[PDB]
């Protein structure tokens, strides 16, 4: 069984990155 | 921690691919407009008509949710460092101005000869996010003249916030500075009265909120805001209490970096 030529047209996958979260305790 | 926040803070409404070629230049531009949400979010992939031995080796850029300025400004892009020259400018570069859906963006190098498919492109937000959750000691807790949900007496402003939103982050981001309000100590005439948006119960993102005890005293305070990136010092939330009121200031990081989210638990 003959396979499609390798010379396909192109996909991008894309991830939205999470944020970075920091937590930090500041008194007065 | 790594958080992928909101629905919101996550939403896709376009995008713009470039794809760079070895020296950096002559890229391939696909804008896939948001009248036709091919983008497949539900593969999260975008699939081109460009064809693995068209597209070889390239630097893929990917932009998310541009404006029409943004845009054309891409559609003149030559080369890679022309990226880190394209800015969307905000008056007032605070919430709610600066709102979903955020300007993202993301590269990775790929050879589509070895695999037709890049997996992937790390989208990054282009702005960033500050919340601070104020506990307030008993010399503050009162009851407080409320004016159509907000707290007369209780105010805000934000001190040299940058305006600009890059697609890429120059080596050195320049400034361009603004505050919220500039009032000066007693009467902080154009400080911001602290609001209850994020008092509701779904509760959007960003804005204020507070809370009372069962004697109607304030005991808490909110403030959630999204900001642009900067990479100088000097970014500053300031806060007025009821005492002239008693001014209170958070500098917030020598550097704000985008898609960071800075939460701050703050004892007053």
């Amino acid at each position: 069984a003959m396979e499609p030529v390798e010379d396909r047209s192109i996909e991008i996958s894309i991830r939205v990155d999470d944020f970075t979260k920091t937590g930090e305790t500041v008194r007065y | 921690e790594r958080n992928q926040g909101s629905a919101a803070e996550r939403l896709i409404t376009n995008l713009y691919l470039l794809l760079f070629d070895q020296s950096g230049a002559n890229p391939a531009k696909y804008y896939i407009a948001g009248n036709t949400f091919i983008w497949l979010p539900d593969d999260m992939k975008v699939k081109l008509d460009m064809t693995q031995s068209e597209a070889g080796e390239r630097k893929v850029y990917v932009v998310a949710n541009v404006d029409n300025a943004v845009k054309t400004a891409l559609d003149a892009v030559a080369n890679e460092s022309d990226l880190q020259t394209v800015k969307r400018t905000t008056a007032m570069p605070w919430s709610t101005d600066i709102a979903s859906p955020f300007l993202m963006s993301g590269n990775k190098t790929h050879d589509f000869l070895a695999n037709r498919l890049l997996d992937n492109v790390p989208l990054v937000r282009a702005i960033a996010k500050v919340e601070l959750n104020i506990s307030l000691s008993e010399k503050f807790q009162i009851v407080p003249i409320i004016v159509n949900g907000s707290l007369s007496e209780f105010k805000f402003r934000y001190v040299n916030f940058d305006k600009e939103t890059y697609v890429v982050k120059p080596t050195t981001k320049p400034d361009n500075l603004i505050s919220s309000a500039n009032g000066v100590w007693p009467q902080i005439t154009d400080w911001t009265v602290w609001g209850a948006s994020l008092n509701t119960s779904p509760a959007p993102d960003a804005g204020t909120g507070y809370t009372l005890d069962a004697n109607g005293k304030v005991t808490a305070l909110r403030i959630v805001t999204y900001l642009n990136e900067r990479d100088s010092k000097g970014a500053t939330v300031e806060v007025a209490l009821p005492r002239g009121p008693e001014l209170y200031r958070l500098p917030l990081p020598d550097k704000i970096l985008r898609n960071h989210w800075y939460k701050y638990e703050v004892e007053i």
